[PDB]
RNA sequence: CGUAAAGCGCACGCAGGCGGUUUGUUAAGUCAGAUGUGAAAUCCCCGGGCUCAACCUGGGAACUGCAUCUGAUACUGGCAA
RNA sequence: GCGGCCCCCUGGACGAAGACUGACGCUCAGGUGCGAAAGCGUGGGGAGCAAACAGGAUUAGAUACCCUGGUAGUCCACGCCGUAAACGAUGUCGACUUGGAGGUUGUGCCCUUGAGGCGUGGCUUCCGGAGCUAACGCGUUAAGUCGACCGCCUGGGGAGUAC
């Protein structure tokens, strides 16, 4: 990426200056018309390492979770992790999908025991309501959990939008070692992310920036 | 494989509107033996069932110690709540001297020769997470070495 | 409060009668009267055979008993003596002639009336209701109960006051009336008094129901 | 030493305690070395004799001290700027 | 502790730019002084208010409680006393350590200045991170990180009592 192609999407704003983590000093290059500018001086040159650290696990059958749930990302987040063989969560974090891999193995049970059933029969053994009652829970397990519902076991990575808003996930993150990969606005905290990347988290042409970037060089490492 | 000790059980009430419910906690510890060692709690109705929660709790959790030959690099002070620890490394032949709060978690950790003993509160529920933080923030010659630029003899001849 | 029989409400929609023959109202009470006899007789000459569930049929005028058992070599004895001897009473009790035929339950452990029998057993011969309770579960589960509970009830141990006490593993639909859910009941008789002990095992659910 | 016992009601201020930074000098404190002395027994170490041990016993260490002399001058002190 | 306005005398604090002296500093046992209110001595003054008191409804009793008067006192001048939940229940001084929103009081620069935008000090209130605490909480006005000196503390009751 460049710094024109950064600085054209916009990159560069962030939030105003009364809010703000004091932790995030290095990166904001100052401050206009009392709203923050972050250095991208910063940004480039940390997310092409970024990228090659990504480039490496991908390339080493790497399980990556796209985490970004934002109303206005939610959607450009599940394209770009399908795109590229991984997996995502595009709605509400629930509390303890890591932690709890437990329980939300139970719900993949539950959903892969589902879909089978409405598949090899039994809903003819059921009353047509039933039969649209079960669907319905299944429509609803599908939506919950269908950009994980494959993923098997713990993730290898997690790369996540708006550190702020996906805190909890960087939290079992933190507590279970997994590398966090985070877009850190000047608002947010970034000391629980292992590899930060300064810059606007909100401007739906900046995320689709970050996101094409990383599921380029995730196919790279794919490709082999 | 790993070696794990209950060392207190305790039974707890809550009161609610029809009178008294007993429950249990459980403070336990594992370690291999060789340098790592965890700590669990666990509470439940029955004894056995909060033995157990508190055993799988404590086989997360746990941490590594940089021993030397069964016993400790230097003198280490930990401090949790009101409870004091003070540890420092012994010859062969000491054994373990420490409370009985510390002494499960030094045997089970695999400290062979240590000289303990336990100031202020001998409460066992934050001795022996002081005793945790103190034996985790004891360094080894070779990290200090790293830390400091040079090498061990550099440090130690 | 007070809950229906299990196997009572579920009658026709997942559980089978114990007696299935027909009878015009001249003889429907001496059928009864006949397999009520019948009944007790076998269930105490056959209270060590591990004996399960007694099907009384009555084919034209003869009587066909199918014992359920976990033992079937001690009901049969050598060689079929076993068997003979308790169909020539059973003919002589019911008037007509009699049949008897032995079906085994492989998994005696999942059989509630088996499951309550052990317990009041062991209660009888002095053993901890709790231990004992919890390890029908364990064995229950073990063999592969998609549930099962136990409730052991009144004077526990010599107790003066009597106290009523269950364990359950898994789930138990009890409302859920195409379930299939074996409850059955036995009766301890110890030195200070009766302690009542019921089963309920959860075996699955029946859609097509077949009656 | 906020609430568990424990900050004087508050301020000034004598005796006392401590004191910014540079240069010189002093050797008071400090450090090093040496000498004398620190009774013998007791404790400790290596041994020896009562058949073993307690016990007795050889040599040593120790007795952290005190005083004197010759040195070191970073730090504290004195004096001078 | 201080509350109409005015005058006379007086103390302290803060800011801007400089000039000057050159360690002259901090703390403090005993000591000295100030120290709300109630109180005591002398003599004034005495509107309102009001301990005590007196009366008015008042049961083996009026003590209560409510009303009607109401003295001491409250005020002044001079002495004494020297205690309070005299509390921020936080001894004095110095240094370092992320922020935000306010208040109050100086002062510099700049927009075209008034309004308005950029700083830079003092005091002060509320949130809050690290850190600390038993927790509660404190959090650049610390209860954090240290340094100097002082004042206390050592189970509760007896008792701030006896001599
Ligand atoms: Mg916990
Ligand atoms: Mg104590
Ligand atoms: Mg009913
Ligand atoms: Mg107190
Ligand atoms: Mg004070
Ligand atoms: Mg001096
Ligand atoms: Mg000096
Ligand atoms: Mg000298
Ligand atoms: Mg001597
Ligand atoms: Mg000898
Ligand atoms: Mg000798
Ligand atoms: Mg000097
Ligand atoms: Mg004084
Ligand atoms: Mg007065
Ligand atoms: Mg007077
Ligand atoms: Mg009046
Ligand atoms: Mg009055
Ligand atoms: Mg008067
Ligand atoms: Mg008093
Ligand atoms: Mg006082
Ligand atoms: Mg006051
Ligand atoms: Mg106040
Ligand atoms: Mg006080
Ligand atoms: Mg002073
Ligand atoms: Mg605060
Ligand atoms: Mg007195």
């Amino acid at each position: 990426v460049s710094m024109r192609d950064m600085l054209k999407a916009g990159v560069h704003f962030g939030h105003q200056t009364r809010y703000w983590n004091p932790k995030m000093k290095p990166f904001i290059f100052g401050a206009r018309n009392k709203v923050h500018i972050i250095n991208l001086e910063k940004t480039v040159p940390m997310f092409n390492e970024a990228l090659a650290e990504l480039n490496k696990i991908a390339s080493r059958k790497g399980k990556i979770l796209f985490v970004g749930t934002k109303r206005a990302a939610s959607e450009a987040v599940k394209d770009a992790a399908l795109s590229c063989d991984q997996f995502f969560v595009n709605h509400r974090w629930l509390g303890g999908m890591l932690t709890n891999w437990k329980t939300v193995r139970q719900s993949i049970k539950r959903l892969k025991d589902l879909e089978t059933q409405s598949q090899d029969g039994t809903f003819d053994k059921l009353t047509k309501k039933e039969a649209l009652m079960r669907t319905r829970e299944l429509e609803k397990l599908e939506n919950s959990l269908g950009g994980i519902k494959d993923m098997g076991g713990l993730p290898d990575a997690l790369f996540v939008i708006d550190a702020d808003h996906e805190h909890i996930a960087i939290k079992e993150a933190n507590n279970l070692g997994i590398p966090v990969f985070a877009i850190v606005d000047t608002n947010s905290d970034p000391d629980g992310v292992d590899f930060v990347i300064p810059g606007n988290d909100d401007a739906i042409r900046a995320v689709t920036l970050y996101l094409g970037a990383v599921a380029a060089t995730v196919r790279e490492g794919r490709s082999q | 494989e790993l070696q794990e000790k209950l060392i207190a059980v305790n039974r707890v009430s809550k009161t609610v509107k029809g009178g008294r419910i007993f429950s249990f906690t459980a403070l336990t510890v594992v370690g291999d033996g060789n340098g790592r060692v965890g700590f669990g709690y666990g509470k439940a109705r029955e004894v056995p069932a909060a033995i157990q929660k508190a055993m799988e709790k404590a086989r997360r959790n746990m941490i590594n110690v940089a021993l030397n030959n069964g016993t400790l690099q230097h003198p280490v002070k930990g401090v949790h709540t009101g409870s004091r620890v003070f540890m420092q490394p012994a010859s062969e032949g000491t054994g373990i001297i420490a409370g009985g709060a510390m002494r499960a978690v030094l045997e089970v950790a695999g400290v062979h020769n240590v000289l303990a003993k336990a100031y202020g509160s001998t409460n066992p529920i934050n001795v022996v997470r002081a005793t945790i933080d103190g034996l985790e923030n004891m360094n080894s010659p070779e990290m200090v070495a790293a830390k400091r630029g040079k090498s061990v003899e550099e440090i130690l001849g | 409060g007070q809950k229906v029989h299990p196997n009572g409400i579920r009658l026709g929609i997942v559980k089978p009668w114990n007696s299935t023959w027909f009878a015009n109202t001249k003889e429907f009470a001496d059928n009864l009267d006949s397999d009520f006899k019948v009944r007790q007789y076998l269930t105490k000459e056959l209270a060590k055979a591990s004996v399960s569930r007694i099907v009384i049929e009555r084919p034209a005028k003869s009587i066909r008993v199918t014992i359920h058992t976990a033992r079937p070599g001690i009901v049969i004895g050598k060689k079929g003596e076993d068997v003979e001897k308790l169909r020539k009473v059973v003919a002589d009790i019911a008037g007509v002639p009699a049949q008897i035929n032995i079906a085994e339950v492989r998994k005696p452990e999942l059989d509630a009336k088996l499951v309550a029998d052990s317990i009041t057993s062991q209660l009888e011969r002095r053993v901890m209701f709790r231990r004992a309770m919890k390890r029908t579960v364990q064995n229950a589960m073990r063999l592969g109960a998609k549930g099962i509970k136990v409730e052991v009830s009144g004077r526990l141990g010599g107790a003066e006051i009597a106290r009523t006490e269950w364990y359950r593993e898994g789930r138990v639909p009890l409302h859920t009336l195409r379930a299939d859910i074996d409850y059955n009941t036995s009766e301890a008789h110890t030195t200070y008094g009766v302690i009542g002990v019921k089963v309920w095992i959860f075996k699955g659910e029946i859609l097509g129901g077949m009656a």
